[PDB]
């Protein structure tokens, strides 16, 4: 958690983050716990809630946030759920056993749209709506038999 | 026997000597149940039981980290504003402004800064009004960067109010006092007491901005509301000053001083800082909590103690110094039973040793001993255990809590730092009857006013009396809420805890204690109270009048329905009854909202439109999860929100095979819907959290190790073997002829086979010199673990038993979360990519740290104890067979197929290797992702290396199994194991608009 | 109890203090039950209570003192409760 | 001893039946005289006596 | 490791009681806790050891070889060594071959 | 170590499990001689490990994310392992031959 918090600090700092503006620390695992390879999964699938929902989850156990933490401006260790405005972007690391450091940027959904134009943009949202209700369709049926 | 005997004398053996000694420790045991017996006889089981130890120093929690809490609570009141929970005629603004200000530092400045300056106020109302809010509190927070933290509070004043209904049901509600809005007027109302104490500008609820603005001036008091007492009547709230004689009475002057003070508190605020504090008694709900949320509020150092030291409490604690807690502020929380003579030292000790030998190195500025337990309903002749224990917590105890702490400052020398003993006395000295030895506990502390004079001990100890008064809402007084507008009829005050505490706190301000180091300070909080004549039957009266109001409203509405009822038949009364409809859960499946094209055009610059090649973009369009929560909708509610909504309960309960659903005949009549899976009982939606949440939250998520997961595993009871050399030959056993000769090749001269002529079977004799294993358990010290919900079956989702009993569990994690993904993306028949891809295209890229660990223990430990394991066991152990199951099952691809193992990172070496799988053209979708199982080995491994955290260290600093996972915590000692799987389905975003699938992100 | 001052305050004092009050307390409420469980309405014991002026004032008395003072919730106790007619309450505060 | 033991095997005699219920029963002493400690260090000796 | 001998354990049920061996306290007590009532535990007064008793109806393992009909592999040729490379003795015995 | 030395109480390493993880051959590679912080990418594929190990280096190098990459494969020959081949039959039987 000390390497964690730093390596993010240190990220922040090099590419100039404005100061007063630390990054949401969200931490999964107080709640699932450490699944090993799963770990990075469990979090992409939060990051991803995240995005769409612009919920930021806290921290329920961070009863009391360790003092050496306070050195690294650029995060903040929420202990409760944010309703935000929006998310942009999330960052996910991980880190294994053997050196096995990883990050993984998602940016929300939206800023996909602007590449593309109306006409693909419709035929796209009437596309999906139709497979959306075509999967809820399979799910209710999966689910109850 | 007769041989048996003779040999027995031949080697000296007394066959009777453990039947002799078993009859002597029988009677041992006796002597020792007499005297228990005798003293549970003469203390009573209340009273034995009661005085458990509770207090153990590993148990203490720390809240210091007021650093974090400050910007926590700034980005909430940010959000509540811009959301509009929180408008500006909302008095919870000014309240959160004070707790931000006094944690003002740099850092919160700068983050204030920062999120207020990048606030864009065209986008609503809302937002100007967190941006002037916003520049408001930072203006405030400069101003008092260098300034000592305020308690100080501005909640609506609340006054008593009960209400009958027309059918007879008695509310009682707070309501708000129509004279008194703030505290200020609260203390000018208390100055000027009422006719039965006769002897013979500001913005609040209209605009918290400007009232936020206000918050850093100390406002200067011309004429003190002390100037403002008649003559010759008594305020609600006094001092009292003994006189000659040796009687305590109002004292003008000393009353002046206190009430000055409180006046000053309710408009500048009081400062706590440099403050060590013992509070005993600060429950959720009495009076100690109000005062520790002051004490916070003020920046004291606080030990908080419980009777009931649990997560909820603990959590409960953590949340009152996130909101409360100023800077320099610290919060202690023990265990504690103030019954136990044993617990008050050791506390005390705790509190005075030095950190080397693990106490706080505190010396206590204040001590205030609010423990009590309720007696109601005992009178002198049912005074016993319960009482007697109930006197030692309240009386006896106090006593040696403040000897205890005389003895620690008087043994370091500490003659200049008098600890303050707020005693909690009472106007109630036997009036009300029927509460044990409560009279006897509250009269018995008044002796400490003399004491104090006559001991050796004022150096070390003052002493304040709080005559405490008629309180509403607490452990002791909750049972005489309804009667509390009636008495105050009389021109009398109750109290609100907000108030009692702020009049406590008042005890504590730098001039009351200068007053309780030159001799005992009695307040007297009583609010007129004592005016009241024969109180107890004034109390029993309006108990009645309203009681017997309640029950005859109840009887003479009934009688007035049923004749009603009579008179006019059923027909009157069914077109009135009226259909409730109960909700049913419908489960969604959470695609992303899609924006009308013109919103979703104004997030990203206008130059974005055609500068993307949109093959090189990935998306995300799928994903899911098998873990501790369940699926990925469930764990995000359990994550987001902490609980369940219907649709997360009956998700839950279907995952955990708590319901099950039934179409058809169900005991004659038809039924659609949930059943108990166990008693195929209907179960209506509604009734699925009664009947099942507790089960679900119990089975759920991280706990203990459940050995029916895995296969038997009992970390409290794990096998070994050991290597044992016979001493002796073995009684022959019986063997087939096969196995017999597997014995003798393995310890050739060390056995004897000899073939039964008879039965054509062998007999098997292990002679001395031969190895033997004989089973061993050990403990192990990892009792818990993230466990996928008890119930989780693979059969639940579909998969066959067929699969069931070919591959490792793993893999059917991975299965199911597969299928969750494809779901998740709208895909529900995979090979509907082969409409849009080649085969080439699709690919695999998720993996895993270890892989089949189940198949692992085939081969290595049930292969070598000749247990039946499956001939393709090695196959189902490969970190890629999840992968290869997943394509002979579902997909059928022919794409690439890159299995990672990356330990802990397994799931983003993953993702990077799918994106760059995708990038480089050799797939346009990717299944991404990571899985892994818990087995016993892996977990005692990860124990060994000290990864995990030990349980039995988490049991000694009392941490239940949910608060076992700490990240980023001081106290966090190792990580939690769990298992499960994660899948993302990614893809190229061209394809992911061409397809219509759901787009939830890019990577 | 003597010498027993407020840090000194252990087993023998809260013995004392169950025999000086707790215990008092226990027989004047045995009393009541013999009396009321025998119907006895009109025939009232008088207690005799030894209160006494030392309310704290000598000091090193261990919970003498509390155990003197607590008797004093007798006389309200007398016109709260159901024991009236069984025991009527005399607070004799007894001098040097 | 071998001769005692096959002839305690052929009897149906459990030679250790004594020694075990002895030892159950010093586990039963502990426990009690810790309860009895307990109750002394929270009352002390001159109440309990 | 010789394919000709494989060693495996086969689980049997003690018929009658084992002659006492002398274990460590921990050893013993961790016998108990596997076998509860089909295994007696005694201190030995003198010594401190105890005596473990593994009675009728305990479970026990009773290594038997087994001949197995893989015989033939390629293997790094007999001699090769790390430290003919370079590779220090603290390397080797804390890693996988 | 883990599966069957630890069960018969055998002297094991603490640290036998990260001995065993199919990436830390990498890590001590890492660790011993090249001391890099570039990508990390180990491929599990049976038989075909070392190709896929290619295709990933290959691949790590088109994206730009290395210059230079260590490809290839590793596989030790134990007991267990060949006694399973021989259960699914994947081996030559020494004895027919
Ligand atoms: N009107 C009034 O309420 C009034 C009037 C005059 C005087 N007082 C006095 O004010 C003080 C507080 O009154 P209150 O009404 O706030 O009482 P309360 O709400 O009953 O609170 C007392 C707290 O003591 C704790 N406690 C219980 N048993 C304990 C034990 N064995 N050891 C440690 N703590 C224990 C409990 O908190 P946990 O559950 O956290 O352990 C309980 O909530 C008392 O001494 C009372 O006599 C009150």
């Amino acid at each position: 958690d000390k390497n964690e918090s730093a390596t993010i600090n240190e990220m922040m700092k090099h590419l100039g983050r404005s100061e007063g503006n630390p990054v949401i620390g969200v931490f999964q695992k107080f709640l699932t716990g450490h699944p090993k390879g799963a770990a990075g999964a469990w979090m992409m699938n939060g990051a991803l809630q995240i995005l769409n929902s612009g919920i930021i989850p806290g921290n329920r156990n961070a009863d009391n946030v360790d003092k050496i933490l306070e050195q690294f401006e650029y995060v903040l260790y929420p202990s409760k759920t944010l309703k935000t405005d929006g998310v942009r972007a999330v960052s996910i690391t991980s880190f294994g056993f053997g050196q096995k450091g990883g990050q993984a940027i998602v940016v929300h959904p939206d800023y996909l749209y602007g590449a593309i134009t109306e006409d693909r943009y419709n035929e796209y949202v009437a596309k999906v709506s139709a497979r959306e209700k075509s999967a809820y369709k399979f799910f209710h049926n999966g689910m109850i038999y | 026997r007769q041989q048996l005997q003779v040999l027995a004398r031949y080697l000296k053996m007394d066959l009777d000597n453990g039947e002799r000694k078993f009859l002597k420790e029988k009677d041992t045991v006796a002597e020792l149940q007499a005297q228990l017996d005798y003293l549970n006889a003469e203390l009573g089981e209340f009273f034995v039981n009661g005085v458990a130890t509770s207090f153990s120093r590993k148990k203490a929690r720390t809240f210091d980290s007021s650093w974090n809490w400050a910007k926590q609570s700034l980005l909430s009141l940010y959000f509540e504003i811009i959301h509009g929970v929180l408008k500006n005629v909302d008095r919870e603004v000014v309240s959160e402004a004070i707790n931000i200000m006094n944690r003002s530092n740099d850092a919160l400045i700068k983050f204030m800064e920062y999120h207020i300056s990048n606030t864009d106020e065209t986008k609503g109302e809302n937002y100007q009004l967190v941006k002037t809010l916003g520049e408001q509190l930072i203006e405030n927070c400069k101003q008092v960067l260098d300034v000592d933290p305020v308690y100080k509070d501005v909640a609506k004043p609340t006054g008593p109010k009960t209400a009958i209904d027309k059918n007879g049901n008695i509310t009682y509600s707070e309501e708000p006092r129509e004279k008194v809005r703030k505290l200020s007027q609260y203390v000018q109302e208390m100055a000027l007491g009422g006719p039965i104490t006769k002897e013979s500008e500001d913005a609040l609820d209209k605009d918290s901005t400007k009232e936020v603005a206000s918050l850093p001036n100390k406002s200067t008091i011309s004429k003190t509301v002390s100037s403002t007492i008649p003559r010759e009547t008594i305020p609600f709230l006094h001092l009292r000053k003994k006189t000659p004689a040796g009687d305590w009475k109002y004292d003008r002057q000393l009353s002046s001083l206190f009430l000055d003070g409180l006046e000053k508190a309710a408009f500048n605020g009081v400062t706590f800082k440099d403050k060590y504090v013992l509070i005993t008694g600060a429950g959720k709900g009495s009076i100690g909590a109000e005062v520790l949320q002051g004490l916070l509020q003020g920046g004291a150092k606080v030990v908080v103690t419980t009777s009931r030291f649990s997560k909820q409490v603990t959590d409960y604690y953590q949340s009152i110094y996130a909101k409360y807690g100023a800077k320099g502020s610290t919060l202690i929380v023990v265990p504690f039973n103030q019954g136990s003579k044993q617990d008050v030292e050791a506390l005390i000790e705790f509190i005075y040793d030095t950190e080397k030998n693990g106490g706080l190195g505190w010396d206590l500025d204040a001590i205030i001993p609010f423990a009590a337990i309720p007696e109601q309903g005992i009178e002198l002749e049912h005074i016993d255990s319960k009482s007697e224990f109930a006197h030692r917590i309240m009386l006896t105890n106090i006593l040696r809590m403040m000897g205890c702490v005389k003895k620690q400052k008087s043994a370091r020398g500490i003659e200049t730092r008098p600890a303050q003993v707020i005693l909690p006395m009472s106007p109630n000295h036997g009036t009300f009857g029927g509460d044990g030895m409560y009279s006897e506990s509250k009269l018995s502390l008044e002796t400490l006013f003399n004491r104090w004079h006559s001991e050796s001990w004022a150096n070390q100890l003052t002493v304040c009396g709080a005559i405490i008064g008629w309180t509403r809402g607490t452990g002791l007084m909750s049972a005489n809420n309804i009667i509390a507008e009636g008495i105050e009829k009389m021109g009398v005050r109750t109290f609100s805890q907000k108030e009692m505490a702020f009049n406590l706190l008042g005890l504590l301000t730098p001039e009351v204690v200068e007053l309780c180091q030159k001799s005992p300070v009695m307040a007297d909080l009583n609010g007129g109270l004592q005016f009241v004549p024969e109180l107890k039957e004034f109390t029993a009266k309006l108990r009645k009048e309203l009681v017997e109001t309640s029950e005859v409203r109840k009887a003479v509405s009934i009688e007035t329905a049923l004749e009603h009822k009579v008179v006019n038949g059923n027909s009157a009364d069914a077109a009135y009854a009226q259909v409730e409809i109960q909700p049913r859960a419908n489960i969604q499946l959470d695609f992303p909202e899609l924006k009308p094209y013109k919103q979703v055009k104004q997030i990203a610059p206008a130059e974005l439109e055609g500068l993307l090649d949109l093959e090189r973009v990935i998306v995300v369009t799928g994903f899911a999860e098998v873990g501790p929560w369940g699926s990925a909708r469930t764990r995000w509610e359990m994550e987001a929100f902490g609980e369940f909504s219907l649709e997360g309960c009956v998700e839950m309960a279907w995952i955990m095979g708590f319901i099950s659903y039934h179409n058809g005949n169900l005991k004659g009549r038809p039924y659609t819907g949930w059943v108990d899976s166990k008693t195929k009982e209907p179960v209506d939606d509604k009734d699925v959290k009664a009947k099942y949440e507790t089960s679900i939250l119990e089975h759920s998520g991280i706990r203990l190790i459940e050995p029916e997961l895995f296969n038997g595993y009992n970390p409290e009871k794990k096998e070994m073997i050991q290597e044992v050399i016979v001493e002796e030959d073995l009684e022959p056993f019986e063997a087939s002829k096969e196995t017999a000769e597997q014995f003798k090749h393995q310890h050739g001269d060390k056995v004897d086979i000899f073939e039964i002529p008879e039965t054509g079977e062998y007999s098997v004799k292990l002679l001395k010199g031969a190895t033997l294993y004989i089973p061993k358990a050990l403990r192990f010290d990892r009792l818990v673990a993230g466990q996928i919900p008890t119930g989780w079956n693979a059969k639940t989702y579909g998969i066959s038993d067929d699969i069931i009993s070919q591959v490792d569990p793993i893999t059917l994690f991975v299965l199911v979360s597969v299928v969750e993904a494809f779901i998740a993306s709208g895909i529900t028949d995979p090979y509907e990519m082969y409409k849009y891809v080649h085969v080439s295209e699709v690919g695999n890229c998720s993996g895993s740290g270890m892989g089949g660990v189940s198949a692992l223990r085939g081969m290595f430990k049930d292969r070598f104890k000749d247990e039946p394991v499956q001939n393709d066991i090695l196959q189902e152990s490969f970190i890629n067979t999840m992968s290869a199951w997943v394509n002979m099952l579902l997909i059928s691809s022919s794409g690439p197929i890159k299995t990672p193992v990356g330990a802990c990172a397994t799931s983003v070496e993953s993702v990077d290797i799918g994106v760059e799988t995708i990038l480089s053209g050799k797939a346009r979708i990717c299944i991404v992702g990571g899985y892994d199982d818990f087995q016993e080995e892996g977990s005692f491994e990860f124990g060994n290396m000290k990864a995990t955290s030990n349980t039995l260290e988490e049991f000694e600093h009392g941490r239940t199994p949910a608060e076992m996972s700490r990240p980023a915590t001081t106290t966090r000692n190792g990580f939690m194991e769990a298992q499960g799987a994660g899948i993302q389905i990614i893809m190229q975003a061209d394809l992911a608009l061409k397809m219509g699938v759901p787009i939830y992100g890019i990577v």
